């Protein structure tokens, strides 16, 4: 995360970090929505043209307090998985359309004050919650600048990084780009007249953008961390898979 | 799923987070 603030403990009991088995290694962020499921991003297993395609075998996920810099071992669980499920009209080859990912944990999980999932929207949430100048959040562990040539002075989060982003007008988010962007994603942060800053960076993909309801006091998953040009550009804004457009892929996948 | 969303430290303890206020106002804005 480019330009957040340290995650007081036990702001996102959800947050779930993807790991590379051996070497360790953090590969991206993931929430969790149940106590077996845990949802992600597609590109984060699966992108050919880096010859990327990761099994059950060679990837783990640790939940909870972690706060970094420390296997938290009491308060961080690690685990397995048992499957992957990508979605099946996922496209690498453009514009990572379609950029989700269910993985199923081989063992129920046992919550508590640090693991706890996020709810998923629903028809009216997503009604009432997804307008311009409405502000999500974005949480992850990956670098606080953009490491284009190399950046390795700094970018690495000993706490888990927070940062509020508004959701832009759609036509905002296409001008920005020369790239084309499908119903299934939508973009969100500071424009150039705003002085804020903040967008998410290299680690931080798969991870949530989340919504708090004032209707019931929940929050609810809105968003995944996709892609962007770069991180915290001016007159760039970060793209996010649309959870609830894909809503309903999700729920076959469980049923 | 059921009770998801709230979390241990701050909604089931009536507490809200340093941040969360900043969400509120861009709703009634």
């Amino acid at each position: 995360i480019v330009e957040g603030q340290d995650a007081e403990v036990g702001l996102s009991p959800w947050q779930v970090m993807l790991f590379r088995k051996s070497p360790q290694e953090l590969l991206c962020g993931a929430s969790l929505i149940s106590d077996r499921w845990v949802l992600t991003a597609a590109h984060c297993l699966l992108y050919p043209p880096w010859d990327k395609n990761f099994t059950v075998d060679d990837l783990l996920v640790r939940i909870g307090k972690h706060s970094r810099t420390r296997y938290e071992r009491k308060v961080e669980k690690i685990s397995m998985l048992d499957k992957i499920y990508i979605h099946p009209r996922y496209n690498w080859k453009e514009n990572l359309d379609r950029d989700i990912a269910l993985l199923k944990l081989k063992r129920p999980i046992e919550l508590s004050d640090y693991i706890h999932p996020v709810c998923l929207p629903d028809k009216q949430t997503a009604a009432k919650l997804l307008h311009a100048g409405f502000k999500g959040r974005v949480t992850g562990w990956g670098n606080r600048r953009e490491t284009w040539t190399t950046s390795v002075a700094e970018v690495q989060p000993s706490v888990l990084q927070v940062v509020n982003l508004p959701l832009v007008e759609r036509p905002v988010c296409k001008a920005s780009t020369r790239i084309r962007i499908t119903d299934n994603m939508f973009c969100a942060g500071y424009k150039p007249g705003e002085g804020k800053r903040g967008d998410a960076c290299e680690g931080d993909s798969g991870g949530p953008f989340v919504m708090k309801s004032p209707y019931n006091n929940r929050w609810y998953q809105m968003g995944i961390v996709s892609w962007g040009e770069g991180c915290d550009r001016d007159g760039k804004y970060g793209f996010y898979t649309h959870v609830f457009r894909l809503k309903k892929w999700i729920q076959k996948v469980i049923d | 799923e059921a009770d998801c969303g709230l979390r241990p430290l701050f909604e089931k303890k009536q507490v809200q987070d340093q941040t969360e206020k900043e969400l509120f106002e861009s709703y009634i804005e």
